C-alpha cells in the first residue's frame, strides 16, 4: 500500500 | 548478465530529464534492503490532465540486440490514499527510443508515443515484499520487459505517468 508516497498538491 | 545502465549505482544525482517538472521528482529512497538510493516519485492524484514523463540518460548498447529492462518500483494503491479523486491510476508506461547519439534536449524527443516506442503497460504484480516503516507499508515491486532487436550507438528510456502515485526506485538495463 506505500502509504509513505505523498501527494502534490 | 551483462549491465547497460543501473541507476542503483549512480555515484551523484540521477540527471534524468523531466517534463513537466511539476510531474517526477528526484527523491532519496529505500532499496528492498533499506539501503537508501535516489529513485523518481510522482504522485498528482490531485491534478486533472497528468501526462508526466521522465527519461534517462543515453545509454550505449555495447553490442547488445536484445535489451532487458529491470523495474522495482512502489505503487501507491487509490484506496490507500486519502480524498482522492476516481480518476486514479495505479499503472506507468515504459517506451524506449534508439539513437546514434546523444541527442537528447528538453524538447526533443517529442514527449509522446512516436517517435518513442511503448514497450508495455506496467503494473504491480502479486509477488512483492512488503514491510511496515511504522504504520506506513513498503511494497516493492519487480517487473522485467524486453525489447529488440537494438541496432544503433545507443538508447534512452521513458516512464510516463498518467495521474498514479508511484516511485520507481530502480532501473537496471542489461542484456545477454
Amino acid at each position: 500500500s506505500n502509504e509513505w508516497i505523498q501527494p502534490r498538491l | 548478465e551483462e549491465t547497460l545502465m543501473d541507476s542503483t549505482t549512480a555515484t551523484a544525482e540521477l540527471g534524468w530529464m523531466v517534463h513537466p517538472p511539476s510531474g517526477w521528482e528526484e527523491v532519496s529512497g529505500y532499496d528492498e534492503n533499506m539501503n537508501t538510493i535516489r529513485t523518481y516519485q510522482v504522485c498528482n492524484v490531485f491534478e486533472s490532465s497528468q501526462n508526466n514523463w521522465l527519461r534517462t540518460k543515453f545509454i550505449r548498447r555495447r553490442g547488445a540486440h536484445r535489451i532487458h529492462v529491470e523495474m522495482k518500483f512502489s505503487v501507491r494503491d487509490c484506496s490507500s490514499i486519502p480524498s482522492v479523486p476516481g480518476s486514479c491510476k495505479e499503472t506507468f508506461n515504459l517506451y524506449y527510443y534508439e539513437a546514434d547519439f546523444d541527442s537528447a534536449t528538453k524538447t526533443f524527443p517529442n514527449w509522446m508515443e512516436n517517435p518513442w516506442v511503448k514497450v508495455d503497460t506496467i503494473a504491480a504484480d502479486e509477488s512483492f515484499s512488503q514491510v511496515d516503516l511504522g504504520g506506513r507499508v513498503m511494497k516493492i515491486n519487480t517487473e522485467v520487459r524486453s525489447f529488440g532487436p537494438v541496432s544503433r550507438s545507443g538508447f534512452y528510456l521513458a516512464f510516463q505517468d498518467y495521474g498514479g502515485c508511484m516511485s520507481l526506485i530502480a532501473v537496471r538495463v542489461f542484456y545477454r
